[PDB]
């Protein structure tokens, strides 16, 4: 990022998001809860849109 | 009706003895285009293929007695291009309404649309008006010059 | 088609000022990201100076 | 000449801009079009632009940008604030092209 | 001074530090216009070729994707402006308003007619126009065809 | 009097729409916006003066 930004502190900007789908699994620790959670809301990101 | 007084009549010889190189008593079906123009008319390549004229040079030759018609026929035509019908499209030229359009912007545009242009018919229009030193040619006074002619007051 | 998704989003942000975010949805076993190394791709082709 | 009081005769208009009270929110827009392209024109600026970004504006955020609706008063302020901005800016023009 | 932690972090653990990035993400999806593109899984054997239409029923009815196709055919899309169509247009069709500037809805609905397009397809309000799908870039296509 | 006499000291307007009227026509509805010489180009950050 230190490298390929050329031009810090300029608009526009624009996003593609990727991220996993539905997965599961046992030993529930920090990590899973974050996937299901995300593809939740991201569902709820495309209702109230 | 429609027809042509002896002045005209005149004018379309006048130009027609010089056209005709050769003497055959006649002219090219390129020709065609080329004298309308110097004698003052301004059709497209697409109105001299509406009306039997060519890009290219040795297929068939036509008299005065076959151009004092087509040059009659001509004379009802209205759609020749208007000040109007120019001035609406030079306003997507100004990336903001000024006059001042761009000089190789315009260049890359009459290479790729209407009837198209060559590198020559670009680079001489671009070199023959007027460049600023940033480069902003204006696009009204450059139609009215279009709309003017070949020689302005200082004949040259 | 890919390529006729960008177009549209692009010249709507150029007039009307708004930035944006493509979100692509689906579970796990369909192709997300897939289709991004070729938006990616697509997007220096036109990007390209 | 035309130029100088195209520029002028706006600032007469803009004020008939009617922001009114749609309370679902307060983010009033203005009921119209005339009031505004009898200004619109003789700036020659984006129309798309003026009606939307007026009250929709790329709000900078200390260097990053969120978009915002603005509430009724401060866009029917902003407005007024519009023709004194062109007033004040023009007549310093003047006074030097002069 | 600031009655609380400072130097390190706070006391904040990694959860607050991802935490304060969870909301910036958020938020900052929320400042933009967004696009979508749903995907489908055609089956789960992990076969090319193959589909299967119990699948793509059940993935449709959960992801809203029917309700989705519902509201784009009832809805307007596009809440933007009148101004738009006689600054710009005047080059397509110049004699579309006279000298006569009254209610601007009536003149809008003027200029739009001559270009003869219903009040639905680009529906009115009182400030605003809503645009269906097509109808403003079938306007920029009027001119552009000339253009 | 003096209750007002801040805001005529820092007089607030959009800034969105004054940057896009800088992108006018018209010639002098154009002149009337910038720097070079130095009138408008109204807002973002100069440095803090």
């Amino acid at each position: 990022n230190e490298t390929l930004d050329t031009k810090q502190k300029r608009q526009y900007f624009i996003g593609v998001l990727d991220i996993a789908g539905f997965e599961i699994f046992d030993y529930n620790g920090f990590e899973q809860l974050c996937i299901n959670f995300t593809n939740e809301k991201l569902q709820q990101f495309f209702n109230h849109h | 009706m429609a027809d042509l007084k002896a002045a005209e009549v005149e004018k379309a010889r006048e130009h027609f003895e010089i056209y005709d190189w050769e003497g055959e008593g006649k002219i090219d079906a390129r020709d065609l285009g080329d004298l309308l123009r110097s004698l003052d008319c301004k059709p497209t390549l697409a109105m001299v293929k509406k009306n039997g004229g060519s890009d290219k040079r040795g297929e068939k030759k036509l008299t005065l007695e076959e151009f004092l018609p087509i040059f009659s026929q001509i004379k009802k035509e209205k759609e020749v291009g208007t000040l109007e019908d120019f001035m609406e499209g030079l306003k997507v030229y100004d990336k903001a309404e000024n006059g001042t359009m761009l000089a190789a912007e315009l260049a890359h545009v009459l290479l790729s649309l209407g009837e198209r242009l060559t590198d020559i018919e670009c680079e001489e229009i671009m070199r023959v008006c007027d460049e600023d030193d940033d480069g902003f040619l204006k696009y009204e006074p450059f139609v009215k010059t279009i709309i003017a002619g070949p020689f302005p007051d200082e004949g040259k | 088609h890919l390529f006729a998704i960008s177009d549209g989003a692009y010249s709507a942000m150029l007039a009307n000022r708004e930035n944006q975010s493509m979100l692509i949805t689906g579970e796990s076993g369909a192709g997300k990201t897939e289709n991004t190394k070729k938006v990616i791709a697509y997007y220096a082709n036109v990007g390209a100076a | 000449k035309t130029d100088v009081y195209k520029i002028t005769a706006s600032c007469m208009h803009l004020g008939e801009m009617k922001f009114k009270q749609r309370p679902r929110e307060e983010q009033a827009e203005a009921d119209g079009t005339e009031e505004g392209e009898r200004v619109a024109h003789l700036l020659g600026v984006n129309a798309a632009d003026l009606y939307k970004n007026l009250v929709k504006p790329k709000i900078k955020v200390g260097n990053e940008m969120v978009t915002q609706g603005r509430n009724a008063t401060q866009v029917s302020y902003s407005v007024g604030g519009l023709a004194k901005a062109m007033f004040d800016r023009t007549f310093k023009w003047l006074v030097k092209r002069l | 001074g600031g009655g609380g932690r400072k130097k390190g972090a706070s006391f904040q653990t990694v959860s607050a530090l991802y935490r304060e990035q969870l909301n910036r993400l958020m938020a900052s999806l929320h400042s933009t216009q967004p696009h979508f593109v749903r995907c489908i899984i055609p089956n789960e054997l992990k076969q090319p070729g193959v589909i299967d239409s119990g699948l793509v029923m059940h993935q449709l009815t959960c992801n809203g994707v029917l309700e989705g196709i519902r509201i784009c055919r009832k809805g307007f899309p596009n809440r933007m402006v009148y101004p738009d169509f006689k600054q710009r247009y005047t080059i397509l069709a110049a004699s579309a308003v006279p000298k006569g500037f009254v209610d601007a809805k009536k003149v809008t609905e003027a200029v739009l007619g001559a270009i003869q397009l219903d009040a639905n397809d680009y529906r009115l309000g009182n400030t605003k126009v809503f645009f269906r799908a097509g109808v403003l870039g079938r306007l920029e296509e009027m001119r552009d065809d000339r253009l | 009097n003096i209750t007002g006499w801040l805001e005529k000291n820092k007089d607030p307007v959009n800034d969105t729409v004054v940057d896009q009227f800088k992108k006018g026509s018209n010639k002098l509805v154009q002149e009337i916006f910038e720097d070079h010489p130095g009138l408008g180009a109204e807002e973002k950050g100069g440095g803090g003066k």
